[PDB]
């Protein structure tokens, strides 16, 4: 929707942001190699509240999406969307007007 | 043991205590904090005691939610109905924030949060369970928060599997070390030029006045030191329209963002180193520039300069 | 050493450029702000962090004033009743008395204790008589003379203070001008014995005024003259006098007259470094500043102890408001003043391009900076209270020069039996006393021993009248703190609060300084000063010792005695450990 009106002034980058306060979330994690969010668990640390909290489900258990068909647990949507398609007749027949449809690639 | 105080200081305890638990306690709350400092085991200290609190004006006395006006004793001996003690808004709000209702700038919103920190005292709360609490959505408690960070002592938590901040009531940056950052900031910056207002932007100095007066100091000194150089940019379409920016020279041993403007051509670089006519009245002064600036008018900011 | 913050006082204004700024005894800054004064009251706190606001807390102090001068015709100034609507134009506190003296724009003097008015200074006369120009105070007695439209010298001196509220009545007058001519007093200044008086034509008379006399010489030591008297101060008995271009000396030892060219026509304020070896003076102005010796021969020296901080100000400031030099910039000084003691100065200024100003009061601020004059300092008998604070802080925290015996610690000797409220006058009159209650200020743990002394020997010597209860407990208390022998007394104390009673046996005051237990088992803290058990919802508190004293205007049921009443009327409002006025609620 609004134009991108707060470019990064860097040697090299390239980037236009929305709103001054992204172009500086950009300028501290990339330009000067800062981050603002540590686990609790391991050395590593991220950039945004939203991916902390992704990787604070990895040391885990309770990982918060559960499969429908094997109940297998995974950490976000993409995931579960890869695992659960595992669980269907996904791979059809590439030769012309061949009907057929199969479970697992080494078959078709 | 009982604690020795003053007959006056437990007004201001009363008053703290009172403060904390949302503006509201009940007698026998009242009866239990005095009991800490004074021998309730007797009518007459209870009498003397609560006239102590009934004596200060910014105290009020209430009855199953009615206000109340009898004498200290009748409040002791008539012990029928449901009775709380509190003190007034206008004096809440002053004890709290140091403001009062009818001038401080923070809103209804967020004053009830910062009831909900008083509350919680040593304890403080959770950014969510302030949320549940309180009863509002995490964007609209960060956004009401602001009003009232100068207040709170704040800290990262990990919560529910949720990433969140502590407050605590205050009760319960060196610029020394940063001109070599602002050197390579600047050294680094594309044709080693920084907008003054996006530099202070970038490395956050813009959260504070005290912050901000820190940064005008260092850009300025590095420039005296001739470490930088505080150079002009001027719009090559309106000579008013002029970005204040710093050039880098050498290694350490009017306010908009103008980063769009930097964009274009805007090659009118410039290191840095009134018409008003009696006799005519000013209103025919502002037509004839008016009128000589052309089919392209003029700006107020040119007009008035 | 370096100079603390300034005082950052906002959104005030001034209705004219004349020296604004005035400094009480007990430390008080009066600012005559238009259209209130504003007043910069004292607070104590040690952790000063570098910050002037720590010392001075500012606000509007709305006075209101009636004028004798309504109802009456203006005459030969047109100007008198011009604005009906009063304000407050100049604003001056006693140096040895504690009160506020105002000259309305109108032109009436009315004098004040702290926001209430004492009297409206008025005499017999013609209606210029009746209208007055300048005021000073005595700086040695209880008195006031005020300059009028007729040229008259008028004084008048107060009585009926202990009793009462202070009488100030009307007494005599000078006529200084000449006969039937139209001038009249614009300055006067009152140093030691010696009063000094300029009219508008810039005729400058110098005279001795003392009690035993009925007829002061007024020895006119300039002719009538075309330049202005900008300014006028006496300093080891010299007079000092500047003009447009001019600096005009005279010693009043000979009325030998003297004169130096100013080298500018900006206004020039005399200030006199009145404890320097020998008589010197600063000159400062808007735009320079030097220091003139005044031997038998003028000189022109470096002002080394105030311009250097000002410069570096001005040039701080040029770097943010007028960076590439763009416009002709000045430094306003709306007001200079001395410390009580004479060893600090304030200014009070802001800088300003000259251009379109068109300002408004919300905009408007001014900084007061806070200077040293010297290298070594001491107490002075004049300056009370935070005011000794003040130039600690201003000195760095630099301690004042104690006696080489005396360096509690001194308890200096005190072979006096005086009638009792002025035993205790002549007590707080003793330099050994000013010393221990700066002392206060400095140490961890405030204390009296010294001043206790004192009240132990008077009680001891009165043993005949010491027969009410209260009294007797108040003694036995001292006593047993200074380890001393106690009266022998029997029996038991009753006190009182507005609902409860508390009986103790005399012997229940035991030696310790900080709590009582009465008969009903309940324990109680001790009084700072009278040292009974404080019982009542009507304590004032010390400022620097947070002790307590008792409120002797609103006690109405305990029956004191005439030791205890006159120890509470001699310390109802001063404090016992500090010389600082106690905060009520
Ligand atoms: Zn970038
Ligand atoms: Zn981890
Ligand atoms: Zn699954
Ligand atoms: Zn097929």
């Amino acid at each position: 929707n609004r134009p991108k009106t707060y470019f990064c002034d860097y040697d090299g980058c390239d980037k236009a942001f929305t709103r001054p306060s992204i172009l500086t979330e950009h300028q501290l994690s990339v330009h000067q190699g800062l981050r603002a969010f540590q686990c609790d668990k391991c050395a590593k640390s991220f950039v945004k509240k939203s991916h902390l909290e992704r990787h604070l489900y990895t040391h885990s258990d309770t990982k918060p999406f559960q499969c429908s068909y094997c109940g297998k647990g995974v950490t976000t949507r993409q995931q579960l969307k890869r695992h659960e398609v595992t669980h269907t007749k996904s791979f059809i027949c590439p030769e012309e007007g061949c009907n057929l449809r199969f479970y697992k690639h080494p078959q078709l | 043991m009982v604690l020795t105080i003053y007959p006056d200081e437990l007004v201001q305890i009363v008053s703290d205590k009172i403060a904390s638990n949302k503006g509201k306690i009940t007698l026998n709350q009242l009866w239990d904090i005095s009991g800490k400092y004074f021998d309730l085991s007797d009518k007459k200290v209870k009498q003397f005691v609560l006239s102590c609190v009934i004596l200060k004006k910014d105290i009020e006395v209430y009855c199953d939610g009615a206000i109340t006006t009898k004498n200290v004793t009748d409040i002791i001996g008539d012990a029928n109905h449901s009775y709380s003690v509190g003190i007034t808004e206008d004096s809440l709000w002053t004890l709290l924030t140091g403001y009062t209702k009818k001038e401080s700038t923070i809103g209804n919103s967020a004053f009830e949060l910062l009831l909900e920190v008083a509350k919680s005292g040593e304890k403080g709360i959770n950014t969510m369970d302030l949320a549940q609490v309180t009863g509002q959505d995490p964007r609209s408690v960060t956004g009401r928060i602001k009003k009232i960070n100068h207040l709170l002592t704040s800290s990262q938590l990990i919560y529910k599997g949720h990433v969140v901040k502590q407050l605590k009531l205050k009760k319960f940056i060196n610029i020394r070390d940063h001109l070599a950052t602002i050197v390579e900031v600047v050294k680094r910056s594309k044709n080693g030029i920084r907008q003054i207002i996006d530099l202070k932007r970038e490395l956050k100095f813009d959260k504070e006045k005290r912050l901000s007066k820190a940064f005008i100091a260092a850009i300025a000194w590095l420039d005296e030191k001739e470490y930088l150089k505080k150079v002009l940019v001027v719009s090559p379409k309106n000579p008013a329209i002029k970005i204040r920016c710093v050039k880098y020279v050498k290694d350490i041993p009017d306010n908009f963002n103008a980063t769009d403007l930097l964009q274009n051509q805007g090659l009118v670089m410039e290191e840095k180193e009134v018409l008003l006519n009696r006799f005519y009245p000013l209103q025919n002064q502002t037509y004839d520039i008016a009128d000589k600036s052309g089919l392209k008018g003029i700006s107020t900011m040119d007009v008035v300069n | 050493m370096k100079l603390l913050k300034d005082l950052l006082v906002d959104r005030k204004e001034f209705e004219d450029w004349k020296n604004n700024l005035t400094w009480a005894r007990d430390g008080t800054l009066y600012l005559t702000t238009f259209p209130d004064i504003s007043i910069g009251q004292p607070k104590y706190a040690k952790d000063i962090n570098c910050n002037s606001k720590n010392l001075f807390h500012v606000k509007e102090f709305p006075l209101e004033f009636e004028n004798k001068l309504d109802f009456e015709l203006a005459q030969q100034n047109g100007l008198l009743n011009s604005q009906p609507v009063c304000y407050p134009r100049v604003c001056k506190p006693s140096p040895i008395d504690d009160w506020m003296a105002v000259l309305s724009n109108n032109g009436n003097v009315s004098v004040f204790k702290d926001n209430k008015m004492l009297t409206n200074l008025d005499s017999k006369g013609n209606l210029s008589s009746r209208t007055y120009h300048c005021f000073e105070w005595n700086p040695i007695e209880s008195s006031i003379v005020v300059g009028n439209e007729d040229g008259e010298l008028q004084f008048f001196s107060i009585r009926k203070n202990s009793e009462n509220t202070p009488e100030f009545y009307f007494e005599s007058s000078i006529r200084l001008s000449d006969a039937g001519s139209k001038d009249w007093v614009t300055h006067i200044v009152w140093y030691e014995d010696v009063l000094v008086a300029a009219l508008s034509n810039n005729s400058v008379f110098s005279m001795t005024v003392s009690a035993s006399s009925h007829q002061p010489v007024s020895r006119m030591i300039q002719n009538a003259s075309r330049r202005k008297i900008t300014d006028l101060k006496i300093v080891d008995y010299k007079v000092v006098l500047t003009c447009p271009g001019y600096v005009h000396k005279i010693d009043l030892k000979n009325y030998s007259i003297s004169s130096l060219k100013t080298g500018s026509l900006e206004n020039f304020h005399i200030i006199p470094l009145n404890h320097e070896k020998e008589s010197t003076i600063l000159l400062m102005s808007n735009k320079t500043s030097y220091k003139v010796l005044l031997e038998d021969e003028l000189h022109v020296t470096a002002d080394n102890i105030i311009a250097p901080y000002l410069e570096k100000k001005f040039k701080k400031w040029s770097t943010i408001w007028n960076e590439f030099n763009n416009y002709e910039t000045t430094l306003v000084i709306h007001g200079i003043s001395l410390s009580p003691d004479g060893y600090s100065i304030a200014i009070v200024y802001d800088m300003e391009r000259v251009a379109f100003k068109y300002k408004i009061a919300s905009e408007q601020s001014f900084n007061i900076m806070f200077a040293p004059l010297y290298h070594t300092w001491t107490i002075s008998e004049r300056a009370v209270g935070l005011a000794w604070y003040q130039t600690y802080q201003i000195y760095n925290q630099s301690l004042p020069k104690l006696p080489e015996n005396f360096s509690k610690l001194l308890n200096g000797n005190y072979p006096i039996s005086l009638d009792f409220q002025s035993y205790l006058n002549a007590l707080m009159k003793s330099e050994e006393m000013r010393i221990i209650m700066f002392l206060n200020m400095t140490i961890d743990k405030p204390s009296i021993l010294s001043f206790l002394e004192a009240l132990y020997e008077y009680a001891i010597n009165k043993k005949s009248e010491l027969t009410n209860s209260f009294d007797l407990a108040c003694v036995l208390s001292i006593a047993a703190i200074l380890k001393r022998e106690a009266p022998i007394y029997n029996g038991t104390l009753l006190m009182k609060n507005s609902f409860l009673e508390e009986t103790f046996n005399l012997e229940s005051f035991t030696a310790d300084p900080e709590t009582v237990t009465s008969t009903t088992n309940n324990t109680w803290k001790r009084c700072g000063v009278t040292l009974l058990p404080i019982l009542t919802t009507h304590v004032k508190i010390c400022p620097v010792s947070k002790q307590r004293v008792i409120d002797i205007k609103r006690d109405d049921l305990n029956d004191y005695g005439w030791f205890t009443r006159g120890l509470l009327e001699r310390f109802n409002e001063i404090s016992v450990y500090c010389g600082t006025t106690l905060e009520v609620m």
